[PDB]
RNA sequence: AUUUUU
RNA sequence: AUUUUU
RNA sequence: AUUUUU
RNA sequence: AUUUUU
RNA sequence: AUUUUU
């Protein structure tokens, strides 16, 4: 028998940092001890918040439209601003811009949120432009876009990935964005997401009773490929 | 046929005319808590009679069992029950040298006794009741030197006996249940004597059911150098007790005519 | 289906024995439990199963610490306050606040103080100088039941601090209990 | 050697030892109890008032706000529990002789905190008949805007008993009688967080 | 022993029977044996007692009787002396 | 649910802290004699009605062939 | 240390907005002689259930 | 049952060195604890 | 499931001595730490 | 509530 | 990614 | 290299 | 030497 | 004494 041994306890090493605590890596917070009475869970409820279950994925909110550097009156620079309000106007041009701007994603609400939270992100940016006219006005709208373009200046989309809106019922047309940097992750503050340029094609048509220029609405969100990575410091704060 | 039915015309009449909703009352008629009866509780030689009874309490899941599973008293559970018959000393005398054959060296009233003083085991219920039928276990204890000799007369007198002793012979007396115990041989002597009367019961506190003597068989050859002073002791067990007329405490009661 | 015994209509006189778990009803009425945690907070073993401040002592020197311990009448341990004999195992929590030392524990049910003049065999646990432990003290009482409000109800408490130098500080004591055996429960008690 | 004892439930004249604490919260106790009587014709919180000849068919005999620290095996638990749920049990008993009569309805409206007489049509009540088993009671199903309430903070609600019909009387019967108010948790009582106290008992 | 410290009311925690006059005219109560010892001293008052108290005053007409009078029975559901000792001699069964 | 248990609530007891001696206590609650009763008699075109009846009496082991 | 308080809360739901969304942390210090400092402290959770999102919050 | 015995957790003996970082062992370095999310 | 309960790492009470150097017993140095890659 | 991890 | 160890 | 222990 | 514990 | 937890 083991008797040819004092029986003892077992000896241990116990490894570098004496109480080290982790706050950095979630599998260590959950292990945490409970100043529970005994250590349990309790039972939530989502209907009290109208909901049938919990929200567990972040992402989802990323991919939620809002408007780009929105303000309360419309560009009043010809749409040269970052305003994502402007206005659609009978007299511009048939190759005047009505909007052009660098594109980041912090002049979204929602995303400027995951800017200030993740370090880097990647996946594919949708753009939903929604121009608010008349039954009667009738006109097209190319929008296009050149990724990671940091020259803000009027140039021909003819190379760029453009949309073209033609005014109907559906008045609300969108533009998507492929993932593009020399990285399989991109910094989620840092170098623009490209040059966003909305030409008139064809002046805004209108009649007696019909308005001669319309108001235009910008939204931005994430793409269903779209993630984000690490979580870094804040470079503003909330209210 | 009424004065109940309060309950079906009421429950029913809403299950009649109810809707998806259910009905819209509910009626239960029955008897009170508080119902008409009578209750009766016996204990010992009581009973109890209430017409107003009420529903018993009690603690919560309580143990009536009443017995220390622990023992902190080690002894019998029945040991208060059985001590009024333990064994008891009930007579010391002193065998005073130079008496002669017949002499009575010492006697005790039977059965009245073992309630001798109030620090008898059995004086305690005694007290209590009237009657009594009981059997006795005496040892009358002589202890003598080998050097000394002589010889008691152990015996047993009922009532009757007591009665007409003097006209009774010695030496006949062995007709009785006795113990001739020769000294220096025998130091004690064994007697179980049954309940002796010529009555069912004899009276709690009485000299009846007769008394133990102890006679001088022989007397003591204490030789010079020997000690001279032999004590007889009486010892005495009660090999069933019965104790029934109830009665106030310690009072005379004639359960005789 | 239901009696009117069960609507309301009931006896005052007609309680006993005690503990008559007698359900309520009206029309659009019933017993409805719903559970919020995993478990109940309201078990005994569950509620006192969590310590309590007891009290503090300030040492100076290497003397002892004799403290009869008993139930409080203040933290949610009062609760118990409402029972009248309690047994079973005894949580007792020390904090030895001391720079440089050793602090020596033991308890004890008995009543005589020179039992404890010694140690030997007490439980003379040692708390090293700024450390804290919790030592359950088995039911070592000569009682086989503990008066719940006596002043003494759980045993004596002993701390003999083990001091090096000119060092000096104060012991704070709090408590709880294992698995509570508690009793015959009597009315509730009154306010200050 | 780290080991357990053996209990003894005998000595304490019991079968089992006490597991839960709920069960004591299901005890009644006399609410704001007193030495005298409700000398305000019971407007106070004195679950002790009289019962009058006098008093009108619809006079009041009693109203006041109810907190569970109002009940003494209660309000321990309010000192030592943050919050809870389930239904409240009050038990009105009136002890007159077998000759008094008379009706007295007594209603409850739910974390009610205006302390004002009011019809009790639209509350929770309880018409009570006097007769042989004069212990009316009346239960208070758990009404709050959480799945679990403060044990010390909003009032259970306004708890009034209005007299339905005069207590009547003869030659040799009282014109008046005694009346008690007792609390206790439903069956379906439960309490959660302990929490620390607000009063120091003795 | 703490009787003061008590809030009366709560009382109905312990065996008791709320009788209502004019209702019940005797009230039964079982008691099993109830203490922190083993064995209770004999000839003492541990083992707690028996009260009576006034839930509700008596309401008494005006020619009503105003004599009432409150008795107390007891019986030993069992009962068991184990220690021997001299007659009536005061014994510490204690520590 | 109350108010007749006088009987086995006593004589239970008892029977569950008895010894060799047997149980120390017997209860039994009932009915008392006088009953809340009606009693209803009906001779040739008569009718006798009575709230408050007591056991009918007659002479031992009675003949009433007549 | 790092404690994991369970949600002993009385409100089904906590706002997330509310300045005690999360409920009240007590730290009561057992000094023993001069000697003073400071308690810095930050926190996570450990399973959070959030339920209807609102618009995006402004900046400062 | 083991019920004879209080349960308590398990007690054991720390060896040599407190903090003692391992800077040499490959088999130290690689199960180091990770900042990880 | 075990999900009535918030789960944690597991509480161990350590034994006397911090860190005691047992230079006395060969089976306590074999078991040594190894300044080996 | 695989609402620690598979 | 037996990209802890077999 | 059961050159940790069986 | 179930001379750690069953 | 599933009087640690299932």
């Amino acid at each position: 028998m083991s008797t040819k041994y004092k029986w003892t306890r077992t000896k241990i090493d116990i490894a570098e940092g004496p109480g080290s605590m982790n706050m950095a890596n979630v599998l260590c917070t959950t292990g945490a001890q409970s100043v529970a009475l005994v250590g349990e869970r309790a039972f939530y409820d989502p209907r009290t918040a109208g909901s049938k279950s919990r929200f567990d994925d972040l992402v989802k909110i990323a991919q939620l439209f809002s408007v780009m550097a929105d303000s309360t009156t419309p560009s009043e620079n010809h749409g040269v601003d970052a305003k994502g309000y402007f206005k659609w106007s009978a007299t511009t041009a048939p190759q005047s811009i009505v909007h052009r701007n660098i594109v980041y994603l912090r002049l979204f609400p929602n995303l400027n949120v995951f800017v200030n939270s993740y370090s880097y992100f990647r996946g594919s940016l949708v753009l939903r432009l929604s121009v608010y006219a008349s039954t009667f006005n009738r006109g097209r709208l190319r929008m296009g876009f050149f990724p990671n373009a940091t020259t803000d200046s009027t140039s021909t989309l003819d190379n760029a990935i453009y949309t073209i809106c033609d005014i109907g019922s559906d008045n609300s047309f969108e533009i998507t964005i492929p993932y593009s940097f020399s990285t399989w992750m991109r910094k989620t503050n840092g170098h623009p997401i490209g040059l966003f340029q909305i030409e008139v094609l064809n002046r805004l048509t209108y009649n007696s009773s019909s308005p001669s220029e319309v108001y235009c609405i910008v939204q931005g969100k994430m793409g269903q490929d779209a993630r984000f990575f690490c979580p870094t410091g804040s470079v503003v704060t909330f209210q | 046929v009424g004065n109940e039915i309060g309950g079906n015309l009421l429950t029913k009449v809403a299950d009649d005319a109810s809707n998806i909703l259910g009905p819209n009352c509910f009626a239960t008629t029955a008897e009170p808590e508080n119902k008409n009866v009578v209750q009766a509780t016996t204990t010992v030689n009581t009973t109890n009679l209430t017409q107003h009874p009420s529903a018993p309490t009690m603690p919560f899941s309580p143990d009536f069992s009443n017995v220390d599973n622990f023992h902190s008293m080690a002894y019998d559970i029945t040991t208060g029950d059985k001590n009024p018959s333990k064994l008891v000393r009930l007579e010391t005398h002193e065998w005073t040298p130079s008496w002669a054959r017949g002499y009575q060296i010492t006697h005790v009233e039977l059965p009245k006794v073992f309630w001798d003083h109030q620090d008898k085991p059995a004086y305690g219920q005694s007290r209590y009741f009237a009657a009594v039928r009981c059997g006795f276990h005496f040892q009358v204890q002589v202890n003598v030197n080998q050097g000394t000799a002589g010889s008691a007369l152990v015996v047993y007198e009922p009532k009757p006996v007591v009665t007409y002793d003097s006209k009774l012979e010695f030496g006949a007396f062995t007709n009785l249940p006795h113990v001739l115990m020769n000294l220096a041989e025998t130091t004690q002597a064994d007697l179980c004597i049954p309940y002796v009367a010529d009555t069912n019961y004899v009276k709690t506190d009485s000299s009846d059911l007769g008394q133990l003597k102890v006679y001088v068989w022989t007397p003591l050859s204490i030789p010079t150098g020997s000690a001279n002073q032999v004590d007889v002791t009486i010892l005495g067990s009660l090999l069933q007790l019965d104790f029934q007329n109830p009665r106030v405490f310690a009072q005379d009661v004639n359960i005789y005519d | 289906t239901m009696s009117p015994n069960e609507l309301g209509l009931t006896s005052a006189q007609d309680d006993g024995p005690l503990g008559q778990e007698k359900p309520n009803y009206f029309l659009n009425f019933r017993s409805m439990n719903v559970d919020i945690f995993t478990v109940s907070h309201t078990k005994v073993d569950n509620l006192f199963g969590r310590a309590w401040f007891f009290m503090e002592h300030t040492f100076t020197n290497e003397g002892q610490w004799r403290v009869p311990l008993e139930f409080p009448k203040q933290g949610h341990g009062s609760l118990s306050l409402l029972f009248a004999y309690f047994t079973g195992e005894l949580n007792i929590h020390v904090l030895f606040l001391s720079e440089r030392g050793f602090l020596r524990v033991a308890h004890t049910y008995d009543t005589s103080n020179d039992r404890v003049n010694f140690l030997s065999s007490n439980g003379v646990i040692t708390v090293p100088a700024g450390e804290q432990m919790t030592l359950s003290a088995p039911y070592y009482s000569n009682k086989p039941l503990r008066t719940v409000r006596d002043n003494n109800s759980l045993g004596y408490l002993m701390c003999k601090p083990f001091l090096t130098g000119t060092s000096t500080g104060k012991i704070e004591v709090y408590l709880s209990l294992r698995c509570p055996n508690f009793f015959f429960p009597l009315p509730a008690p009154k306010v200050t």
